[PDB]
């Protein structure tokens, strides 16, 4: 039985978001890619550097915003600028959110030597697609 | 004279020389107050929407000036919308602004269609008094505030609501 | 009603250097999703028509890259999980485009490029013969 | 810390190769040409073999940058086959989808 | 959920106005097709599932049909069959059965009066009439049904439709009628083309097993075929391949009455020979009468061959063959 | 605690100009888009999810900043930075007559911190003898 | 000759955005950027 990136059925009491409710074979059929960049095109180079940078942001954003992150990030790379779109719960006061936004934008920009955009959308709770 | 000053500010990049945040708030404070009575309310509302809240947040006294313009212009139908915008503009718990709105709505009798609109606004004002953030230190209900709210819920076909208001006069003396 | 009066201040210094003439300019956009490229073509065509370029749009055939990886982390070599990377193509040809018009059209096109696509430009600049060839030297 | 001692050894090996890359190329040119005298080529073989062992391009090993799996690594993404599926099945790699035809 | 539908209706009209405002069109004629082409542009979703793309339509068409409230404030059910579980289906059955008795009573009275003014209108074959599908019927009564219930209802209509038909009954019956689309297997005859004093030349397209053939046939020449600039005999040394080219012409007894030139690319000797055979069959339909075109289809000339090479599955020696299976 | 303000969609005018809201390419903000848009595969008996809190509408590269109303306004302002192609060079045959040398060059744009592509140094010079 | 090569136009690398910036004005309902 396949087990890749799946949530198992357990009665009807466990909420599941849209991303987690679809099996990996549904990619490019019902759900898109969480990251989009040129590296994985046909005749384009520089695909390994993008991948390692992508993984680091998955680990940095998850740790910078403990508990208040809703689901996976969305990373868009246009020109040389990097846009990070996130869903954040209503946990921290707005003062701390702007502190972390300012902290993240400056630290990443001076680390990857590229401008960084950080756009946040706030939701009251995790969005439930099935079960519950 | 003010339009020439404001017209100069909007030419090219001269808007960057307005000053700091408090200077910007003060600059628009005096300018917006002039827009209330010196010009027709039809154009004053247009400047009210454009300047607020995109550029600056109105002060409590600035809201009073806007209320005076509406009263002179013989237009009280916009009062419920002003209170709704007042809460959004950080004036949810301003005692000075609450008294002015309540007095204006209940100053004179109104047709039933307009009276219901004031009753809905008054009920929202009544809820704000219930959930004041100053209840930790001291909650105060003004004598005038209770009177106008009780009078307001009479002519809007809300006689049942008026009955609950009778007992508030004796409770608050 | 209140608007910033005359908020435009660009300068275009017309020098004396002759402009560069391009015989034909080719733009080839490549991406993963057809819908983005379909919308991007409409944006490029609409902007090109307004500038008066008389462009032609054609779709080159797509190519698909496939590779196979093992399924489990130990033995079980009779079960495979495959993957596929799809690159869809779209070409926009430009003809009789001057150098000055080329610079603005490309930079306007490039700045509005979606995140999931990239493009290649093939510019066929034309010019006269070299001085040595033109000037008779045996 | 790299993920394993083996990965650390590879970094030292790659670093040493880069330092002696040009020097090896110049000497190796003499050996691979038959127009020079045979006496000079024999001396070149002694010098090229006197260089440190780690400064050899063939000794460089391609591993995964995440888990350092010595084999089963795609050269394009520099990732192990297990890690590549882990990233691709979650949709975290652009343009990578399950093949169906 | 009556109010929730009402809220969706009003905001969709407001939302449509905004979409027309930004698109720079006339909001009075911002039709649904215009909405779809606008949405597909603003949000370019590349997804293979047609139902997973962004949508903004009439909430009545989007939200499923909902049951209305079945009882008043005092709890009394509005309909008189609410306690049967399925009020809508049984009310339809009760009305349908009642119409049969009325028709039977009316027919009995007519027989008493010795008059037969009704005719059987069940036969709607030229229109192509079919009864409601179970899925369609469930969306008309807004209630789930079962196979046994559906079959019983349809058979009852047949009894109603087999009796003398009245005007009121036919309107009742026709609500349950559906029209099939036009069914036909005739091909579209390509009209003859004339070009540069050239008379009676037609063009055909054929494809078989990764091999496309382009055949243009002239009706004013002798019997010869020029494939890729060379004679067909040189290009098709195999006797079987030259038999394939004969097959269309020999079937029509016009072996030497047509001059052709062909251009076929890709595939092997047999793939090209089959492709050229297919292209001639379609290109020769112009010169042949319609009746023999049907004869052409019955012989299999005009139907494309769907047999293409399959893939190789991962873990098997070939398309179907698997590795040796050692039991122990 | 802190509450959630109503979205600006309510205060959005009916006839306000859209491109002023989105001057540059920005991600889909549910509060900043008056359009009620739903996407995502629906439940067995239901409707696709709403525009608030939906990731499917966030992955897509939006084209709200390139509306046809904005495109005409954008392009018309750019018409200053242009010069006309000489009218005498209408037919392609005349282009060869007056200019017998054509040169092919390539420039590549890709998403990343570097622009250096080693395939951009090629030059193709074609001359009609 | 019947062909006249037009003279090129030279502009700074940031002036192109300011041309587009002129078309877009401030937004009434938008919070500060
Ligand atoms: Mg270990
Ligand atoms: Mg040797
Ligand atoms: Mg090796
Ligand atoms: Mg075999």
């Amino acid at each position: 039985k396949n087990r890749a990136a799946r949530v198992r059925v357990s009665k009807g009491d466990k909420p599941v978001t849209y991303e987690e409710a679809h099996a990996p074979h549904y990619i490019a059929h019902r759900k898109g890619w969480l990251s989009l960049h040129t590296g994985n095109l046909d005749g384009e180079d520089h695909a390994a550097e993008r991948t390692v940078e992508d993984v680091f942001l998955r680990k940095f954003m998850l740790g910078t915003f403990p508990g208040c992150l809703a689901d996976q990030l969305v990373l868009k790379r246009r020109a040389n600028q990097l846009e990070i779109c996130a869903l954040v719960l209503r946990q921290l006061p707005p003062h701390k959110f702007y502190f972390l936004v300012g902290y993240s934008e400056t630290l990443l920009s001076h680390f990857y030597k590229c401008p960084v955009h950080l756009h946040l959308q706030t939701v009251p709770s995790k969005v439930v697609y099935k079960y519950i | 004279l003010a339009y020439q000053v404001h017209g100069l500010l909007n030419t090219g990049d001269n808007w960057k020389l307005i000053g700091s945040d408090h200077r910007r708030n003060f600059y628009y404070s005096k300018f917006f107050n002039l827009l209330c009575f010196m010009e027709q309310i039809d154009v004053t509302l247009k400047w009210y929407k454009d300047l607020i809240p995109s550029v600056f947040f109105p002060h409590s006294q600035t809201m009073i000036d806007l209320l005076q313009a509406l009263d002179v212009a013989n237009r009280l139908d916009m009062v419920p919308q002003i209170w709704k915008d007042s809460k959004e503009y950080g004036h949810t718990f301003r005692n000075e602004l609450k008294e002015e709105i309540l007095m204006l709505m209940a100053r004179d009798q109104h047709p039933p269609e307009l009276q219901v609109a004031f009753a809905d606004c008054a009920a929202d004002i009544k809820s704000t008094y219930e959930s004041q953030d100053a209840r930790q230190t001291a909650p105060e209900w003004p004598a005038s505030s209770l009177n106008y709210v009780a009078v307001l819920f009479l002519r809007a076909g809300r006689t049942q609501e008026a009955w609950k208001m009778l007992g508030l006069f004796r409770k608050h003396n | 009603v209140d608007v910033p009066k005359d908020m435009t201040k660009p300068e275009i210094t017309i020098s004396d250097e002759p402009d560069t003439l391009y015989k034909r300019l080719s733009v080839l956009v490549k991406g993963h999703d057809k819908a983005v490229l379909d919308s991007y073509e409409y944006f490029a065509v609409l902007a090109a028509k307004e500038l008066g370029i008389s462009i032609k749009v054609h779709e080159p055939p797509r190519k698909i890259e496939r590779f196979t990886l093992l399924k489990s982390v130990h033995i079980f070599k009779k079960h495979r999980v495959q993957y596929e990377m799809r690159t869809l193509y779209r070409c926009l040809e430009l003809e009789h485009l001057t150098g000055s018009t080329a610079d603005v059209y490309l930079e306007y096109i490039q700045r509005n490029l979606p995140e999931g696509v990239a493009m290649e430009v093939t510019k066929t600049k034309l010019e006269q013969l070299p001085e040595h060839i033109r000037k008779p030297i045996w | 810390y790299y993920v394993d001692w083996k990965m650390l050894r590879d970094v030292k090996r790659r670093k040493m190769a880069y330092e002696y890359a040009d020097e090896r190329l110049r000497i190796n040119s003499l050996r691979k040409n038959t127009i020079l005298p045979k006496d000079l080529q024999e001396v070149a073989d002694e010098e090229i073999a006197s260089l440190p062992r780690d400064s050899c391009p063939v000794r460089i090993r391609n591993r995964c940058v995440m888990t350092s799996r010595p084999r089963g690594v795609k050269r394009r993404w520099r990732l192990s086959r297990i890690v590549f599926r882990h990233l691709a099945d979650h949709g975290q790699l652009s343009g990578v989808q399950r093949a169906m035809w | 959920t009556v109010d929730f539908i009402k809220k969706q209706i009003e905001e969709f009209n407001i939302g449509k106005r905004h979409l027309a405002n930004m698109m720079g069109e006339d909001p009075e004629t911002f039709t649904q097709e215009d909405i779809d082409r606008a949405i597909a542009y603003l949000f370019p979703s590349g997804l293979f599932e047609k139902r997973a793309r962004p949508i903004m339509k009439h909430p009545e068409e989007i939200f499923p049909k909902q049951r209305a409230i079945q009882w008043g404030e005092d709890g009394r059910p509005f309909h008189f069959l609410f306690y049967t579980g399925k009020q809508s289906y049984y009310s339809l059955m009760h009305d349908t059965y009642g119409k049969l008795l009325d028709v039977e009573k009316h027919h009995n009275q007519l027989r008493a009066k010795d008059l037969l003014a009704e005719k059987t209108k069940i036969l709607k074959d030229p229109i192509g009439s079919r009864w409601l599908i179970k899925e369609e019927l469930e969306e008309m009564l807004v209630e789930k049904l079962s196979d046994q219930d559906y079959a019983q209802f349809i058979r009852l209509l047949e009894r109603l439709s087999a009796l003398p038909c009245g005007a009121t009954e036919e309107d009742f019956v026709n609500r349950f009628r559906r029209s099939i689309p036009i069914q036909s297997k005739k091909q579209l005859i390509e009209p003859l083309q004339y070009d540069e004093q050239g008379m009676a030349f037609s063009r055909g397209e054929g494809k078989r097993k990764t091999a496309k053939a382009e055949v243009v046939v002239y009706g004013q020449g002798s019997g010869r075929i020029d494939v890729n600039g060379v004679d067909y005999l040189l290009y098709f040394p195999v006797t079987q391949d030259r038999e394939q080219l004969m097959f269309p012409l020999h079937f029509l007894d016009r072996l030497g009455k047509h001059d052709m030139t062909c251009a076929v690319s890709g595939g092997g000797r047999s793939a090209q020979a089959g492709a050229v055979r297919l292209a001639m069959a379609r290109a020769l339909c112009s010169f042949v009468t319609e009746d023999e075109v049907e004869w052409m289809r019955q012989a299999g000339l005009l139907t494309a061959d769907p047999r293409v090479r399959e893939r190789k599955k991962p873990g098997q020696e070939g398309a179907r063959r698997k590795f040796t299976w050692k039991k122990r | 605690r802190r509450k959630a303000l109503p979205p600006r969609t309510e205060k959005m005018a009916v006839d306000q100009d859209w491109p002023s809201v989105y001057p540059v390419a920005a991600p889909f903000k549910p509060s900043a888009v008056p359009l009620p848009v739903r996407m995502g595969y629906p439940v067995k008996r239901g409707v696709p999810m709403a525009k608030e809190g939906n990731l499917e509408l966030l992955k897509i590269p939006n084209f709200l900043h390139l509306t046809p109303v904005a495109i005409k306004r954008h392009c018309e302002a750019l018409k200053d930075f242009c010069t006309e192609w000489p009218a005498a060079l209408d037919s392609d045959e005349k282009c060869e007559k007056h200019f017998p040398i054509e040169i092919d060059t390539a420039d590549y744009v890709s998403a990343g911190p570097s622009i250096r592509n080693p395939k951009a140094r090629v030059v193709t010079l074609r001359v009609k003898l | 000759e019947e062909v006249v090569i037009p003279k090129k136009k030279t502009w700074d690398k940031v002036a192109i955005l300011q041309a587009l910036a002129s078309t877009v004005h401030r937004d009434s309902t938008a919070a500060p950027y």
